[PDB]
């Protein structure tokens, strides 16, 4: 009975969303510590 | 109506064998996932209570009028599940919606 | 010029407003040492009046292989669609070159996008008409 | 078919260009936007 797990937290912090709204390029990938997929501060605005 | 909303999108991603929406963000932006769908007459039974139960002084939740919106649907979608930032267009149709 | 809209993100409030309609103004900067030409209006018009160029060679081929295929029925009706082919590929590079430039272009926000197409900057835009709703949040 | 042809002229044109132009960061910059364009058409 858990098809729909509803979502807690979005994928970007508080503090990065901004970031995340003014980078077109900007991907999430998955976390290494918690294995979910979030946002990480060095892909946001990067050359790669 | 939300549950019967959200449970469909739920499958719905099932269908497209996406079993968790953020991976659409490792190759979209967060502005480029949309929802385009809408309702005739949106959350009925919310405005059953704004127009009768408030009427008769029966217990209504404060915040009832929200529930009503046809958009809302789409905004719990969003606000549980997908987290996006793209467009959000509501249309209303009857029964062509 | 532009219209757009946009959600926020996971909340459990539905009446509180949000920030992502600041999407509008998405653009990468981790390389702008350099200034983009397609930012450039006249680099734009350089290309255009080349593409131009090319169109009318198209439009002389096909129009002489008509005269072959060759009669007034058929040259009329024929002639319309070679003409209308022609304006076709006119405003496609049009729309290349002066109406959507910057939709592949991430290093261009939409809003700057918009204003640029008629020679405008993001200094331009004077007045900010606030959805001003007199409520503390938003 | 044949306005693919001519659009692979127009690359290398834009290409050469960019090569007088010219010295790293300078190029990637630049022909990152060249093949763009040459995606778009």
């Amino acid at each position: 009975n858990k098809l729909f797990v509803s979502k807690e937290h979005a994928p970007y912090t508080d503090e990065l969303e901004e970031d995340v709204y003014l980078d077109p390029l900007a991907r999430v990938s998955k976390d290494k510590k918690s294995g979910s997929l979030t946002f990480n501060s060095k892909n946001i605005q990067s050359k790669d | 109506i939300t549950l019967f909303v959200l449970v469909s999108v739920v499958e719905a991603f099932i269908a497209s064998g996406i079993t968790d929406p953020y991976e659409m963000y490792k190759y979209v932006h967060v502005s480029e996932v949309g929802n385009c769908s809408g309702s005739g007459m949106g959350g009925v039974s919310a405005l059953r209570g704004m127009f009768k139960d408030r009427f008769k002084d029966e217990p209504v939740q404060n915040d009832i009028l929200q529930e009503s919106f046809i958009n809302t649907m789409s905004a719990w979608v969003n606000m549980l599940l997908i987290s996006s930032s793209g467009p959000i267009k509501t249309p209303v149709g009857a029964c062509a919606t | 010029a532009m219209a757009a809209t946009a959600t926020d993100k996971i909340g459990r409030s539905v009446p509180a407003p949000g920030k992502g309609i600041l999407t509008t103004a998405r653009e990468h900067h981790s390389s702008v040492k350099y200034a983009s030409p397609n930012l450039n209006m006249k680099y734009r018009k350089r290309q255009l009046v080349t593409r131009e160029a090319q169109i009318k060679d198209w439009v002389e081929n096909e129009l002489e292989a008509l005269k072959l295929e060759a009669q007034n029925e058929f040259l009329l009706e024929r002639t319309r669609e070679i003409h209308n082919e022609a304006e076709s590929q006119l405003r496609a590079a049009q729309q290349q070159w002066g109406n959507d430039f910057y939709k592949r272009d991430p290093r261009i926000a939409p809003l700057r996008g918009a204003l640029a197409t008629y020679g405008l900057t993001i200094d331009d835009l004077g007045v900010a008409s606030f959805h001003g709703t007199s409520t503390k949040a938003n």
